[PDB]
């Protein structure tokens, strides 16, 4: 969204909305003890 | 128990070139964009 | 709870009888992390992405913006190349006046839930 | 300093050009504002930025005693059907000597409202028609 | 304590820096609000939690007698097209001795409105132009 | 029985703990409200059921003469950037003898607004800074 256009055409105040979505980063490339209970 | 502890930092947007081959991490930086005003609210 | 295996040791010593000694258990994890974090990326040409890229954030200002990017760099690299380790926070404290950036990583082998911090003993 | 010469609020001069509206008798509300826009930095409490955007002039209410020359004003207002004219108006404040303290001017005027006299059998006053005026800028 | 020295609302000094605005004559509305967000804890009845959120500074209305130096203010206001300089103002409260009680200052300013004099042939008073100042943090 | 005359609106005592705000001079609006919820019974004309729901405490406006110790309250308000403190304050009403009629205590205190002095070259009064305050509960 552009508002308050300075003279000679250059915009001055601009509001922009961004929509981001995460890209997965996958592919990162069982001994158990015995207790009395 | 702090790092910089007492400073103000401007949120910046980092743009990276897309990966080319059998890779997943983004490539080298192409343009770093620093904000003029940190966002008022951020929705996740 | 998770198998840790066994292997050689970074500073390798001949041992008690000869050959090269083999280290396992919770101790062995440190050497894997010590190798992973010490070397920059690109040191081994065959495997370029291996090696955490701390040095890309050298001589940056002392801001939590820099410590903010430091946290991410360790998190991805410590997870991508060392899957046996579950990471628990990384602490960036300047210390000794604002000229150096310490990094304190707390971790635990999965399931064992024994909190531990990498020390890097010289 | 000649003991200065500070402005006052009795001596003045009010007039409109073009159509024979003549000289008026009382101004009000002559003002110019700025439409500021407030944006709140997310990470920095303790203040709100005050960014300046545009400037808006407000209307003016001019009053005068009701005189037979009020037919001109109604003719001017009701001329919008067949084409209106924007003359140039002036608003000036003077000291008692008749000198000049600050002379403002209206770049382009336009009628807005005309509140006629408030006729009353009891109140002992004088009819004061009110002619609101639209604005376009200050002359220099 | 030498019989103290409590502040009063007659002795002061109002000024704006930068453009030749000069020293003004009367302030109003100097205030610092703090927005509070009220969350009603559903578990227990008896109050509503008060949590602070940001700090906003309100506008200040400065008035002075209409003097020929009012052309500077109109020049300053109408400079928004070419860019506004934002000097540092000052609001101070004094005692009759001329010593200081508490001096405030405005980090950055911005014109918002300028209500000109209310000319009136009957009422006897001094024409009082009103300049409205946008605000930023407090200096220290 | 004696004559236990009630709290005159003159003798009092107002204070804030913690940050060295000292003792204040005037209070207003000390009030507790509940938000009743009205449900209109469909089959019965004649009243609307009143059911209590929660309790809320309104804000208070404390005023004192402007004294050089006003640097503390301004500092306290601006401390919200780096961490605020809720000290515990009191409001008491007394008789001429200085005994106690009813002593209330604010459980937790949060600044809301600080309407500074209204400087005026003409009005003959004394600057009265107005420090608002956010209630949190009554002590016992």
């Amino acid at each position: 969204q552009y508002t308050l256009f300075g003279t000679a055409g250059v915009p001055i105040r601009a509001t922009c909305q961004m929509g981001l979505v995460e890209i997965p980063g996958p592919t990162p490339n069982r001994v158990h003890r015995v207790v009395a209970g | 128990s702090k790092g910089a502890g007492k400073s103000l930092v401007r949120a910046n947007l980092a743009i990276h070139e897309p990966p080319t081959g059998k890779s997943t991490s983004p490539g080298g930086l192409i343009k770093r964009f620093p904000f003029e005003f940190n966002p008022a609210q951020l929705s996740i | 709870e998770q198998f840790v295996g066994s292997g050689w040791s970074f500073p390798l010593r001949i041992g008690p009888t000869g050959g090269i000694a083999l280290v396992s258990g919770e101790q062995e994890v440190e050497e894997a992390m010590r190798l992973i974090l010490a070397t920059a990326p690109g040191e081994r040409p065959m495997r370029p992405e291996f090696g955490c890229a701390i040095h890309d954030l050298v001589f940056a200002p002392v801001n939590e913006q820099t410590a903010g990017r430091i946290q991410h760099e360790v998190y991805v690299t410590l997870d991508r190349w060392e899957p046996r380790i579950e990471v628990h926070d990384v602490d960036v404290t300047t210390g000794e006046e604002q000229n150096v950036l310490f990094i304190d990583v707390r971790y635990s082998i999965r399931g064992t839930n024994n909190p531990r911090s990498l020390v890097f003993p010289f | 300093m000649t003991r200065k010469d500070p402005g006052s609020s009795i001596w003045f001069s009010l007039a409109i050009d073009g159509e024979s509206l003549g000289y008026f008798n009382g101004c009000e509300g002559l003002s110019t504002q700025v439409e500021v826009e407030q944006r709140q930095e997310g990470g920095n409490n303790g203040f709100v930025w005050q960014l300046p955007t545009r400037v808006t002039y407000s209307n003016i209410r001019l009053t005068r005693p009701l005189t037979p020359d009020t037919a001109k004003v109604a003719k001017w207002i009701s001329s919008v059907q067949t084409g209106i004219q924007r003359p140039t108006a002036q608003i000036s404040a003077l000291r008692a000597d008749g000198s000049l303290v600050a002379r403002w001017g209206l770049i382009d005027v336009l009628p807005v409202s005309w509140q006629g006299p408030s006729l009353d059998p009891g109140s002992a006053s004088v009819a004061n028609e009110v002619l609101e005026i639209a604005h376009h800028g200050f002359t220099d």
